[PDB]
């Protein structure tokens, strides 16, 4: 995620990868939403379920 | 110039504007706020002296000098880059 | 000098001080007078410091309360049409207190 002169731009690849944890082998991102928040963010939190 | 519904007798300070921030503004960014400017070194918290209001009335009257008339002033931001557009003018659709 | 004076003059004879060859520190401005109204126009009361100007005029007189927000550029009444008026250009301060 990003918010470079607002345009919230969200980037994802979805792949059932190896598993352990991060891979080593690349892999691409691509963006999926790109938004134009127009907003001040500082602080970041993510949620449960 | 708007001074048929930005003015009316007895005068209108509905309009505020900002002349106390502590730094800059950086472009299309809004800072609405009410914090009284620090002065020397007092945390103080209120009005009167060394603690002011950020922001000051905008008021207008009838009867002001044309450089203090309340002119009313909209902008119109473009984005001229390589994106899916949306808005556009006459459109005609000559087959490919 | 112009703000340890004991007899500010009225504001029908505003007393006007050029005030040249100096560097006008506004330290000395802020420690001696605990504001009611430091007001200003053409620059800003916090930017002072960093801008180099030609000539300063330092007009003092004591006046009434309401007079105090009476005196500014495009004003009227009894004091900003007989006794003192601020031209509507003005790049300056008041400060009163
Ligand atoms: C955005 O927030 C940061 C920290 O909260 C602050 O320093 C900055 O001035 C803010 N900018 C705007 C445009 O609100
Ligand atoms: C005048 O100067 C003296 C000496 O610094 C100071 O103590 C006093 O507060 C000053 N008074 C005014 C009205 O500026």
């Amino acid at each position: 995620f990003k918010n470079i002169d607002g345009y919230f731009k969200i980037y994802s690849k979805h792949t059932p990868i190896i598993g352990r944890d991060f891979p080593q082998g690349f892999s691409a991102l691509e963006p999926l939403v790109d938004l134009p928040i127009g907003i001040n963010i500082t602080r970041f939190q993510t949620l449960l379920a | 110039n708007s001074n048929k519904l930005d003015s009316k007798h007895s005068g209108n300070y509905d309009y505020w504007y900002r002349l106390f921030r502590k730094s800059k503004l950086k472009p299309f960014e809004r800072d609405i706020s009410t914090e009284i400017y620090q002065a020397g070194n007092k945390p103080c918290k209120g009005k009167g002296p060394n603690c002011y209001f950020p922001l000051q009335s905008y008021g207008f009257r009838p009867t002001y000098g044309v450089g203090h008339q309340p002119y009313r002033v909209v902008v119109l931001s473009f984005e001229l880059l390589h994106a899916p557009a949306t808005v556009c003018g006459p459109k005609k659709s000559t087959n490919l | 000098e112009v703000f340890n004076a004991t007899r500010f003059a009225s504001v029908y004879a505003w007393n006007r001080k050029r005030i040249s060859n100096c560097v006008a520190d506004y330290s000395v401005l802020y420690n001696f007078a605990p504001f009611f109204a430091f007001k200003c126009y053409g620059v800003s009361p916090t930017k002072l410091n960093d801008l180099c100007f030609t000539n300063v005029y330092a007009d003092s007189f004591v006046i009434k309360g309401n007079e105090v927000s009476q005196i500014a550029p495009g004003q009227t009444g009894n004091i900003a049409d007989y006794n003192y008026k601020l031209p509507d250009d003005f790049t300056g301060c008041v400060i009163a207190w």
